[PDB]
């Protein structure tokens, strides 16, 4: 998932 | 062409590094002609004090097995020396590169006709090289142990006999592939020496007191073996059965968790290999005690058709 | 200091990686940075709608990319700060699955990488026969996080680099670090 | 192989028949080592302070009685290293003088060996009236030449184990050998 | 009075014979060393009961059986003597064998029981025929072994030459000058009273086997190998016997002097330090008295500095010295 969430 | 750049500038402790690193890009890769008249220069410095430059040698002495391999007779005795050297660290770096040293050098010595005599002194050197390594099991730094572990694998794999359910590498050496037409060594020799380091694997993989990189990495090498040799596919699974049951207890607590996600990782490529078929049930049970679920396991077991179903079932039942 | 070959993974090689990748330069480690994930994400207006780059993009690039579709927001929940930051450390996230360097050892920020990393080396057929050590300290994936992890990371390679004889010495070595830290470090080994 | 019973003798039973014991066990023949010095010698430090023990002593306690000296410079010159190889062996070095073993083919690493090795067996009334070709490999003491020895010993003992008949081939069969290897080998024969 | 001892062993090696007829040669070899080490140690009355099971064994096609069966004939012979005309036959008969290995072993036993066979010939009172016949046997043995002085094999011409010397260290006279050995037997300890054969014809014999090692000692195209064990044979004669220390002494100048062209450098300086090994052993015994100077020179040829010679020279007080210096002046 995405970095960062 | 003409030896240009000829970078023998023997001054810096460090870059000695450098030079045999330039050396070798060229002598052994761009033209990998006139190798042979540099080997002694080189191999002068595996005699050298510093630990790193006896390393940079290695890293030669095993490129030289790989673009030029009838120059193992006189690169070989560096190999059984530097095997005994004082650091560690050197002592790892041979055992690393005698996994390709040990296969290029066995195919080469395989493809002659004619053994000659340095052909002979040469195989006997290797076989005292794979007698060394062996017995490194029981060598006191761990990171001897885990390289020599590595190298017992590819020994195993190359003095047994291929099948149908091996694994496709694409270039996987056998017994097979050593001809009738050799007399520097029997295949009945090296399949009996190949089934007892796989027997001294099996049982270093169950001792109680064994460190977890050193188990990981057995259980990584009984797996390796298993696929590419799934007539040993019954032993493994039963190790892997065997050491779930009965984790050895100097290992701590995110160790037995590293130890447990790794042997499912095994597992799971076992279960993928037609060789695992008899051993299915057995292995689902220990992934479901690893905490794979009932549908990630049923995905790696791979489609067959109903007679090869029929086939093995009843070869299972002559082989009891 | 040491000669140690250090990687650092995460899932995207923009937050938790590079923050360790900081601070292991900054203290002259031979460190690199890669991502997991399949493609670059990045936060945005909502959950829905991540920025998605594919692996390569320049960190410049994204800043710009960024900038444009709305600057004031991505300068207040901390996106174009991080991306700088990036930018000056090297020029684009790299995939780790797509690597040929070798390291002594690889860090992972969560298990999901941890995984990803193993199942990758191991589809890989040993040549070198090198071993590498595989560590895992969680990280979870903020700012906050990511930075007090990035201590973590950097005191627990330091410590690693001072050994004589890392191979010797790492299973003791994690052994009190995680036991000071009330962590667990799941560790392995892979060959090249 | 086959049924050669083999000895290789030096002064101490240390490091040269060691590495020869070593690599002859390897290639499954049935070997034994001997010394004929009076006492083991070690080397150490200085060049006549060498440690000096009794025979019949154990490995181990060499291992031991090095204690209080260093451990370090014994690390040094790899001569624990080579202690625990002669422990995994055997268990204490023997005389040969003492021995009542009988074998086919003795192997001494020096004229000077060679020389106490005849005159041992020619001051004993032969009973059994069983010839013993007894060999000699030069090889200097120290530690890269005792290796490099063991493997032209193993080489030769190799050869005269394919022969079929070793007593009718093992003249022409050295003479080959010094020429192949540039070497002196003498050979005599004593009688038990 | 009785125990239970010799009837338990009695049934263990009856087990044992019986399941020779069905074993392996390897598994034959493992039961015949358990049977010789009861029938001729553990419970030597047993020895005559199961000769022909073990005796019968010296016709298996294995080599490695036909040798054990040598070693339970050469033990029978140092336990059990009195069994020497029931056993010599196949000694006799295995020197005719086909295989090398065998015929070697053969040779090598036949040093003690010669040796044994005839002392214990000697001491009959009244030999029976089955003496005889056991002399007879023993002569036969002694043609036998002189004849593979020529054969083809090196090894059995090494381990013949080895019988030989004990041959005639047996058929000649000790003198006060013989090296003093626990179990030395010569023709003074035969006795006159003896029908079996004569001293003087076993002199003779003893002289002749010693002239065919002399004259052997000295060819031209003699293997190294077969050198050294005759120069260590006749060194060994010469110290046991030094009425022969002048011929010993004789063939090692010869020899010293004419090293036959078929030996290799390294065989050279092999034969050459063995040599130097011998010539010091005899300058070592107080018959060597007259070739003192003989033997130095030998031994200054081949590297020895004067102050070992000299300490090995024995010491001798003048009285002594002067009845030999007069002896060796009226034998001239």
């Amino acid at each position: 998932p995405t970095s960062p969430s | 062409v003409v030896d240009w750049c000829n970078e023998l500038v023997i001054a810096s402790p460090s870059t000695k590094c450098e030079l045999l690193a330039k050396v070798q890009e060229t002598v052994l890769g761009s033209c990998a002609e006139l190798a042979e008249e540099f080997l002694e220069s080189v191999l002068s410095l595996a005699h050298d004090s510093n630990m790193e430059v006896r390393k940079q040698v290695v890293a030669f002495v095993e490129q030289v097995c790989k673009v030029k391999v009838e120059l193992l007779p006189h690169v070989i005795n560096v190999v059984s020396m530097l095997l005994r050297d004082n650091s560690a660290q050197v002592i790892k770096r041979v055992i690393q590169a005698c996994g390709s040293i040990y296969k290029n050098g066995l195919q080469y010595l395989c493809s002659l006709m004619e053994p000659g005599d340095s052909a002979e002194q040469a195989w006997n050197i290797l076989s005292l090289i794979k007698a060394q390594i062996l017995d490194m099991i029981d060598n006191e730094n761990d990171g001897i142990r885990t390289n020599a572990i590595k190298f017992l694998e590819g020994v195993v794999v190359l003095q047994s006999f291929a099948d149908e359910d091996s694994l496709k590498r694409d270039g996987d050496f056998s017994l097979a592939d050593v001809p009738d037409h050799c007399t520097l060594f029997r295949r009945e020799k090296l399949q009996e020496e190949g089934n007892n380091i796989l027997d001294i694997l099996l049982q270093f993989h169950g001792t109680t007191h064994i460190s977890s990189v050193n188990l990981i990495a057995c259980t990584s090498s009984l797996c390796t073996i298993a696929k590419m040799r799934p007539i040993f596919m019954g032993a493994v699974v039963e190790a892997f059965k065997q050491l779930n049951a009965n984790l050895p207890p100097t290992l701590t607590d995110s160790q037995v968790s590293s130890v447990r996600k790794s042997l499912k990782m095994q597992l799971q490529t076992l279960l993928k290999n037609r060789g695992a078929f008899e051993f299915a049930s057995t292995i689902r049970g220990m992934l479901v005690d690893l905490g794979s679920s009932t549908n990630e396991i049923q995905k790696l077991i791979p489609k067959m058709d109903k007679q090869e179903m029929a086939r093995r079932q009843k070869r299972i039942l002559e082989n009891a | 200091p040491s000669k140690l070959a250090v990687a650092v993974v995460d899932s995207s090689n923009m937050n938790r990686s590079m923050e360790a990748h900081n601070f292991l330069a900054k203290k002259g480690f031979n460190v690199r940075s890669y991502g997991t994930g399949e493609r670059v994400k990045l936060p945005g207006m909502a959950f829905d709608k991540p920025n998605v780059y594919e692996f390569g993009t320049k960190y410049e690039d994204i800043y710009r990319d960024l900038e444009s579709k709305d600057k004031e927001f991505y300068t207040q929940n901390g996106l174009l700060h991080m991306l700088d930051r990036n930018r000056r450390i090297k020029k684009c996230p790299e995939r780790f699955q797509d690597t040929k360097e070798q390291f002594d050892i690889i860090v992972t920020v969560e298990e999901r990488v941890y995984d990803l990393v193993v199942m990758h080396m191991e589809s890989m057929e040993s040549v070198d026969n090198r071993p590498v050590h595989v560590l895992n300290v969680d990280v979870v994936n903020n700012a906050e996080d990511a930075l007090m992890g990035a201590f973590v990371i950097t005191d627990m390679i330091n410590m690693m680099a001072k050994s004589t004889d890392l191979d010797n010495d790492i299973d003791e070595l994690i052994q009190e670090f995680e036991e000071r830290r009330k962590r667990v470090i799941l560790h392995s080994v892979l060959f090249y």
